């Protein structure tokens, strides 16, 4: 559009899986969201939380409003379901890899629709249960989605990792290899 | 110091396994000291109607938008609320959020490594900075190098930090000094880190 900066509330609502999301971003970075169960605003960086606030109801209301709009467009669309757009996946570390030295692996899952998606990390082929975090489902300009999972870890030559992904646009579950190159 | 909020509209008409999805966007753009508002209403990946404040009223993007653009553009009390946003919510939140956003400046960290085995590359890995705008340059015995230079796209870490990688293809002669230099707003002064090619 030619702007210096873009601040956008982005919300979605669907029958499946994660049934609703309400968030706000600054130049593409999620700043806060409304947790629809806890009913509270979560700030992305805590230093944010100590300066600004947002009235959570403003988020629950917009959700209710989007379900009405969902119903109204299931009806008028003639029940059109979208084709399954498959994820493209990259995995990279947060810092220049240094052996024996604590780091964070990032898995960026991109260009997909809809935001119904299973993701797990594997270390030497085994499911990893701790040291693990995840982004919200993030909005995209072309109306597809992206997401980030994180794994904190100690880089080592004796070890490989995979981001393991599952989505209706994939025949098979998708794995991305990464190892101390 | 509370963030400002708009409600989306509630259309009349509420009047692989199955999945339906509804999306909305309420986006504020900020060109040199100004504010443009776009409100978008999307059904599975398909924007079908939109309010652009430049335009000034609703524009059906798709034939599914007709029942909305026509209804809502005879409804001026609603059409004015969309008209006032650029100078209420957009401007409120912009300058409110400023000191931790526009003013947010986190310094890059810089690492330089070879890549001769597996050509002959040198890798300038720049990590943990905000904001995305940055400039990474390569120098050979003081002289800038354009040729043989591949910078990745800008990489978004997802946690309010970016990283970027700029490599240079090279062939060290003898007493050669290669320098990678980084220009970023977080820095009063551009940062440099060297490779001695003895």
């Amino acid at each position: 559009i030619k702007a210096d900066h873009v601040s956008t509330y982005a919300a979605f609502v669907q029958t499946h899986r994660p049934t609703g999301e309400f968030m706000f971003e600054f130049d593409e970075d999620e700043m806060f969201y409304v947790d629809l169960d806890k009913k509270e605003t979560v700030w992305h960086l805590e230093e944010f939380g100590q300066a600004f606030s947002f009235e959570a109801q403003g988020g629950l209301a917009n959700i209710a409003i989007l379900n009405n709009n969902l119903n109204t467009l299931i009806q008028r669309s003639n029940h059109t379901q979208a084709t399954n757009d498959p994820p493209e996946v990259t995995v990279f570390p947060k810092e220049p890899v240094e052996l024996g030295q604590p780091n964070t692996l990032i898995c960026h899952i991109d260009k997909f629709f809809p935001p119904v998606l299973n993701v797990t990390w594997l270390c030497n082929g085994e499911l990893v249960t701790e040291g693990v975090a995840e982004s919200l489902f993030l909005p995209r300009t072309d109306y597809s989605f992206h997401k980030f999972h994180y794994l904190t870890f100690v880089p080592s030559a004796e070890d490989f990792y995979d981001c393991r992904v599952e989505h209706w646009g994939l025949d098979q579950p998708l794995l991305k290899h990464w190892e101390a190159q | 110091n509370k963030f400002d909020t708009q409600l989306f509209h509630t259309i009349t008409g509420g009047s692989s396994p199955e999945n339906y999805l509804f999306q909305g966007r309420q986006e504020c753009y900020a060109f040199n000291g100004t504010q443009r508002f776009l409100e978008r209403y999307i059904y599975n990946r398909e924007e079908f109607v939109r309010f652009d404040s430049d335009v000034g009223e609703f524009r059906a993007v798709t034939e599914l938008g007709r029942p909305d653009e026509e209804y809502w553009n005879s409804q001026k009390d609603i059409l004015e609320e969309e008209r006032a946003v650029p100078d209420r919510m957009c401007r409120h939140n912009y300058e409110l959020g400023g000191p931790m956003t526009l003013q947010r400046r986190v310094q890059p960290r810089v690492n330089v490594s070879p890549s001769k085995k597996g050509h002959n590359l040198l890798v300038c890995h720049v990590t943990d900075f905000y904001p995305g705008s940055i400039q990474v340059r390569w120098f050979l015995n003081g002289q800038e190098e354009t040729a043989g230079v591949v910078s990745t796209n800008l990489i978004r870490n997802g946690d309010w930090t970016f990283q970027i990688l700029v490599m240079l293809e090279m062939t060290p002669q003898q007493g050669d000094v290669y320098t990678c230099q980084v220009e970023h707003t977080s820095l009063d002064s551009p940062v440099t880190v060297e490779w001695k090619a003895q």
